[PDB]
C-alpha cells in the first residue's frame, strides 16, 4: 500500500510521480536498495521558492535524523540523504540526452583511476525492465577517499568593513516572515547544472531556518539569471569588487539593491577559494547599495559553500570546531554550531532572545 | 537498434501544406528530445526543429517560425511536422532524429530515419 522508489532503477519520472502526490499534510515514501529500507515522512518545503533560468524548482524535507531531502525541477530530480555516515545524492535528469551529458560529465574524474569500489562512490543507475541511464548515484566521501584530490578551503574568504553604528528598530515575531531574495547571477562563460546550484541553495536557506527558529522572520526566494559580468582574473577579493560593481550598473536590478546576492561559478578561484563575501553585509533594516553580496562554487563535491558564504554575509564568523559549517577550511558539514554565531545571524534577521526559539 | 521512418512527403506548389510523420521504436520515445532537420541536395544539413520529451518545449529554425509545428505522440511513438505556407526553399529530405544533446540547433545526431522528400515547386 504504502509508496515506494526503487534505488537499483529510480529515474526522473519515479522521483516526480511520488513527489507531485506529495499534500499539505505530508506523505510516507520508502526508499528501497538491496537489504535497505527507509521509511520517510515527506513534506513539501514552504519556506523556500527557486526560480532558476527554465523552471521553477520545489523542494522537500524528511524529518529524519539523517536529514533525508529532495528537490524537483521540470527538468530534473534530485534525492539526498545519509547512509552509514555518508550522504549519497541521485540525481535524476528529465530528458534522456541530458541525463547522459550529467553522467559523462560526473563519470569523467573516475576515468583515470580504476579503483575497485568504484561503483560505491559513482554508479550509474539503468532502466529497469543497451540500456539508458536514468539516474547517477553519487557518494561524495567515498568518492574523495578514491579520487584524493587536493583540498579547496575558505582562508580569508570575507571582506570585513569598519562596523556600523547602532542606530531600537527591533520587534517581537512578525506576523509573517519577511521575504529575501538570494538573487544568484550565472557568470559569464560558465556551465552550471540545475541540480548543483538547487542543491547549494537550499542547503544555504536551511542553514538559516535552522537557527533560532528563523522561519519565523524569514523566507527565501532564490533566483538565477546570466550576467554578462566575470571575475577579470582569479583574484576572488578583486573578482567580489568587481561584481558588486556590475550590480550597480544593471537596470534590471534598479529597486533591489537591499536583496542578497551571489555570483556564481562551477570552478573556484585562486588559491583555492572556494567563495568570497562581503562580511556581515545583510542586516533587515539597513540592506542597501547592493552590499550583502559574495561569490560561491556550485560543484556537487563542496556542499555547503553558499551556505558557508551567506553565514558569513549574515555575520557569522570562522570558528575553531571541525564540525561547523564555518569551519575555515570545507568540512562537508551543513549546520552552524556556534552559539555566537547563531546569535548573531539571528538577530540580523530580526530576532531577539525575548522572542524564544 | 533505434529505428525511425518518415512518411509524409510528396510535392507540392507554393503556399500548399503538408504533414510529416515518424514512427520511432527500439528506443524510449517519451525520455527522449526530438529533431527534424532537412537536407537540400548539394546543401548543408539544415536543422529545422526541437521538441522536448513531453511536448512542453520546441523550438524552431527563424526560417521556419510560424509556418512548421512540431508536435508528438508519446503513446504511439510518434513524431510530427506540420507544414503550412510551403515555399520553394523548403524542398529537401526531411529527417526525423535523436540529437545527441538537447542544445539548440543541434548539428550532432545519434540516429536519423532514412528521410522523406518534400518538394515546392516554383513557376516565377
Ligand atoms: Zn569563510
Amino acid at each position: 500500500v504504502t509508496a515506494s522508489i526503487d534505488l537499483q532503477s529510480v529515474s526522473y519520472t519515479d522521483l516526480a510521480t511520488q513527489l507531485n502526490d506529495v499534500s499539505d499534510f505530508g506523505k510516507m515514501i520508502i526508499l528501497k536498495d538491496n537489504g535497505f529500507n527507509r521509511q520517510v515522512h515527506v513534506s513539501m518545503d514552504k519556506r523556500t521558492k527557486i526560480q532558476l533560468d527554465n523552471e521553477n524548482v520545489r523542494l522537500f524535507n524528511g524529518r529524519d535524523k539523517d536529514s533525508t531531502s529532495f528537490i524537483l525541477g521540470d527538468e530534473f530530480a534530485v534525492l539526498r540523504f545519509y547512509r552509514n555516515g555518508e550522504s549519497i545524492s541521485y540525481i535524476a535528469y528529465k530528458e534522456a540526452q541530458m541525463m547522459n551529458e550529467i553522467a559523462e560529465f560526473y563519470a569523467a574524474p573516475f576515468k583515470k583511476t580504476r579503483a575497485i569500489n568504484e561503483k560505491e562512490a559513482f554508479e550509474c543507475i539503468y532502466d529497469s525492465r543497451g540500456k539508458d541511464i536514468v539516474s547517477v548515484k553519487i557518494n561524495i566521501d567515498k568518492a574523495k577517499k578514491i579520487l584524493n584530490l587536493p583540498e579547496c578551503d575558505y582562508i580569508n574568504d570575507y571582506i570585513k568593513t569598519p562596523q556600523v553604528p547602532h542606530g531600537s528598530q527591533t520587534r517581537a515575531v512578525p506576523s509573517e516572515p519577511k521575504t529575501v531574495y538570494v538573487i544568484c547571477l550565472r557568470e559569464n562563460g560558465s556551465t552550471i547544472y540545475p541540480n548543483e546550484v538547487s542543491a547549494q541553495m537550499q542547503d544555504a536557506a536551511n542553514s538559516v531556518y535552522a537557527v533560532h527558529g528563523l522561519k519565523r522572520y524569514v523566507n527565501f526566494h532564490f533566483v538565477l539569471y546570466t550576467t554578462e559580468y566575470s571575475c577579470p582574473s582569479g583574484d576572488a577579493k578583486e573578482g567580489l569588487e568587481g561584481f558588486t560593481a556590475s550590480l550597480k550598473s544593471n537596470p534590471k536590478a534598479e529597486g533591489y539593491d537591499d536583496q542578497i546576492y551571489f555570483l556564481i561559478r562551477w570552478g573556484t578561484w585562486d588559491n583555492k577559494i572556494l567563495g568570497m563575501s562581503w562580511f556581515n553585509s545583510y542586516n533587515v533594516n539597513t540592506a542597501s547599495d547592493f552590499e550583502a553580496s559574495g561569490m560561491s562554487t556550485t560543484q556537487l563535491m563542496y556542499p555547503g559553500v553558499m551556505a558557508h558564504e551567506l553565514g558569513h554575509i549574515l555575520g557569522a564568523e570562522h570558528t575553531d570546531n571541525s564540525k561547523d559549517l564555518m569551519y575555515a577550511t570545507f568540512t562537508g558539514y551543513l549546520s552552524h554550531l556556534s552559539e555566537k554565531n547563531m546569535d548573531i545571524i539571528a538577530k540580523n534577521l530580526g530576532w531577539e532572545a525575548a522572542d524564544g526559539d | 537498434q533505434v529505428q525511425l521512418q518518415e512518411s509524409g512527403g510528396g510535392l507540392v506548389q507554393p503556399g500548399g501544406s503538408l504533414r510529416l510523420s515518424c514512427a520511432a521504436s527500439g528506443f524510449t520515445f517519451s525520455r527522449y528530445t526530438m529533431t527534424w532537420v532537412r537536407q537540400a541536395p548539394g546543401k548543408g544539413l539544415e536543422w529545422v526543429s526541437n521538441i522536448n520529451s513531453d511536448g512542453g518545449r520546441t523550438y524552431y529554425a527563424d526560417s521556419v517560425k510560424g509556418r512548421f509545428t512540431i508536435s508528438r505522440d508519446n503513446t504511439k511513438n510518434t513524431l510530427y511536422l506540420q507544414m503550412n505556407s510551403l515555399k520553394p526553399e523548403d524542398t529537401a529530405v526531411y529527417y526525423c532524429a535523436i540529437p545527441k544533446r538537447t542544445y539548440v540547433p543541434p548539428s550532432q545526431f545519434d540516429d536519423r530515419g532514412q528521410g522523406t522528400q518534400v518538394t515546392v515547386s516554383s513557376h516565377h
